[PDB]
């Protein structure tokens, strides 16, 4: 079920700790957690031996697939030659749901996370915890507890304030009220929008936040790889956008128009 | 690599100068008796000690035996070393103690810019659980670097910290405890006729 | 002749002093002190391929080699020991071809090596702590 | 699956299955049997992420999949804790198939010898024989069976009458072609019924009548091609049709149609080799 999708590797020793590429050399390492396209990649399956493979979501170099060296403990990733040593294998351990990573030319050898030099060792299969890691989607790891929805600039989502409950489209002044905590339930494998629940399509757009309800239930879709859709889960056919795409301060999020325009696509941030 | 047995004596070496720009042979020995030596390394003791010197094939070289004690048919075995064991270029390894504390040791200084190094191990049975040790001269000031011993078979050395300054540091580190290493001194101040380093196991 | 001797010696492991080799039903395992033959072994260097050769006393012309499925074992028809540091030998692999230096490896859980069988693990550096022994003159 | 009973087999050798040779306690590869002891119950424990593998043996059920350290034996043997026992499970998402490593020795997974058919612990490597297929004994059972269903209380009764008509009712059993009954499966997660005889023969169920069923043609997309097979003792299955999630008796007998007359909650059937 893995074949041509964004994936994202983190490893079970933090869940801060996740698999990241250094511009400009090739060096994977575990630099915290950066949303971007460089703790981004991809498994390529290939069809004649059973094997994987990991290339890097690099656009200055997109032939940057995790290679391996010569058996000297390192595993330095350079461009592409479809070699015996640069294939790599999957196995699930459907126990913890897990995942382990072993060398296409010699299986004996699987990855660990030393967690005191930053960096990848290839050893031997072990009870520790750093033998094994975790294979995530690229957009529903990062959206598990992320928090700026902007249209296509500067401008930002603010709920009025906190006496009514409504959409407004202002530019940031640190408010804790424009803070939205996207929180990714997988019971049902939907999103929930917190502030400090989207019920909407419940007398046309009627937006607003409040449960077992099918209306605060949201689906991220990717569309440029920095830009997203939300829609609904329950008739999905409708996608949040604008009433008339003007960028005023005062826009009221209204819903339906599937026609795929600048005012339906949203991009997220840290703030 | 030259020894003498079981390194009961110690050996001196000597450099014949002017050898080997003259009547030649190929595979023998042409002494031209000459008298003027040039001394490389070696110490005179008893110490427990073999040379590591960088010998050409042009140049005769004379050893120095000492004034043996016991009749025990000694012996002296003469090694080409091929394999890691260069970085202890024209030096006099001394074979080394037990227990901790501090243990002091004394040797005839050599020139400046010139290499003496000792062998030693570290108290304690077992990777395991590590010591720490100190290194200082008393007089005489020299850079200092420490290999792990590992043997092949010949002697692959490995580096594990370099440009260490002695004379009185008070730098400290942990070696593991079972493992026999090289410590290669070279005196850049020479302020003694007598080399003198304490070590420090806690 | 000065390094390793040919003749009688007892291989144990650093994790336990009081754990012997025996081979019981062609495997290789850590054993308690029984005071038996099958515990020695006897260990020869020939040189026709410059290696070490190690046998075991209670049953002769047994020569310790390695089959294709990752194990150990005595065969009626080479090793290149290498020493980290006192009584610590790792035995590597002569081959070499098409692939890495094996040696020999154990698993140990938290100072446990109890009825663990002897593999012929990749081998990378000398800081594994799981792949030395020693050998005692007995 | 925790606490699921399903069936191992090689993936070189689809025709060989786990089997536990009856008095000795030792575990083996088998021909395609339909047996309780080719059925194993994997137990998930999530105190130390391990799974037990028990046996179905009538006999001793408490025989759990062991490993006999140091020795290159795996058997079966008692359940006292330890760690020699235990074994992980990591499927390969490349090709469908399943690695067992022992809990003790990682680094060592089941090897399936053919030349002395049996399983020994190895090294990991890139073959076939140490790869394996975990699938629920139903679905192995019923992937591709020529099998013969029987009610209760009716050995010599079997289901079947001619090529013209497309009557289904109750026969007496004399080892014809038109009436053994081939199960076959994977994306509807259902099994149909094709005809020895009959070519081209499943079974169809009329919406628009009552309780009558029939023998006709692949209608592509149709709801009444397609049935469900569910145990209920441990041979006993509960065959369902898929729109209300059941064949039944008729009530009290040669010439009897079985039809649809209730839905679940008699009511069983038996299988048995032509």
């Amino acid at each position: 079920s893995l074949n041509d999708k964004i994936v994202t590797i983190s490893c079970k020793a933090n869940t801060d700790l996740f698999f990241y590429q250094v511009p400009g050399n090739g060096n994977v390492s575990l630099f915290q957690q950066t949303r971007n396209y460089l703790e981004r990649w991809r498994i390529i399956y290939d069809s004649n031996k059973a094997a994987y493979k990991i290339k890097s979501m690099n656009i200055y170099n997109t032939n940057l697939v995790l290679t391996w060296n010569a058996p000297t403990h390192n595993i330095s990733a350079q461009q592409d030659s479809n070699a015996d040593n640069q294939y790599w294998l999957l196995l699930k351990d459907i126990g913890n749901n897990s995942f382990i990573i072993a060398s296409y030319k010699n299986p004996n050898l699987v990855l660990y996370a030393d967690t005191v030099a930053r960096n990848l060792k290839l050893s031997t299969l072990n009870n520790s915890s750093y033998i094994k890691f975790i294979i995530e989607d690229y957009v529903i790891s990062d959206f598990k507890n992320f928090t700026r929805i902007s249209p296509i600039g500067g401008k930002v989502v603010q709920q009025v304030s906190m006496t009514n409950l409504a959409v407004n489209l202002y530019i940031w002044n640190n408010d804790l009220n424009q803070k939205w905590t996207i929180i990714y339930n997988e019971e049902k494998a939907a999103y929930q929008f917190f502030n400090k629940v989207l019920t909407w399509i419940f007398d046309g757009n009627t937006v607003r936040v409040s449960q077992n309800n099918d209306a605060q239930y949201w689906l991220i879709n990717p569309v440029n790889y920095d830009r997203y859709t939300i829609t609904n889960l329950r008739d999905k056919t409708k996608v949040l956008d604008l009433y008339g795409g003007q960028t005023a301060d005062g826009t009221t999020i209204q819903v339906f128009n599937s026609n795929g325009g600048d005012n339906q696509i949203w991009t997220m941030s840290n703030p | 690599k030259i020894n003498a047995q079981n390194n009961l004596p110690s050996l001196k070496i000597y450099e014949a100068i002017g050898s080997g720009n003259r009547n030649f042979q190929s595979g023998n020995l042409c002494d031209d008796d000459i008298k003027a030596i040039n001394y490389i390394t070696g110490f005179d003791s008893n110490a427990k000690s073999y040379l590591v010197v960088l010998l050409n094939k042009d140049k005769n070289y004379y050893i120095r035996v000492p004034q043996t004690s016991s009749n025990i048919e000694n012996q002296i075995k003469f090694k080409r070393e091929e394999g890691d064991l260069r970085n202890l270029m024209n030096s006099s390894v001394n074979i080394i103690l037990n227990s901790t504390g501090a243990h002091y040791y004394t040797r005839q200084s050599p020139d400046v810019h010139d290499y003496i190094s000792y062998e030693f191990t570290i108290p304690g049975n077992f990777n395991k659980d590590t010591s720490n040790i100190r290194l200082y001269t008393s007089y005489n000031q020299g850079i200092g670097t420490l290999f792990r011993v590992t043997e092949t078979i010949g002697y692959n050395l490995i580096n594990i910290q370099q440009n260490l300054n002695l004379l009185n540091s008070t730098k400290s580190i942990r070696l593991l405890n079972g493992a026999i290493y090289i410590l290669k001194v070279e005196v850049t101040e020479l302020n003694n006729y007598n080399i003198k380093l304490h070590i420090d196991i806690t | 002749r000065t390094f390793l001797p040919n003749g009688n010696y007892n291989i144990k492991s650093i994790f336990s002093g009081s754990l012997y080799l025996s081979p019981v039903s062609g495997s290789l395992t850590f054993s308690n002190e029984s005071s038996a033959n099958n515990q020695k072994w006897n260990v020869e260097y020939m040189a026709e391929n410059r290696c070490f050769k190690i046998s075991n006393v209670a049953e002769p012309n047994k020569y310790l080699s390695y089959d294709n499925f990752g194990f150990i074992s005595l065969d009626s028809l080479y090793w290149f020991p290498i020493k980290i540091a006192v009584n610590t030998y790792i035995m590597l692999s002569l081959n070499k071809v098409n692939e890495l230096d094996y040696a020999w490896d154990i698993y140990d859980t938290n100072e446990n090596i109890l009825s663990q069988p002897l593999l012929l693990l990749p081998n990378f550096d000398i800081y594994n702590s799981n792949q030395m022994f020693k050998l005692e003159k007995i």
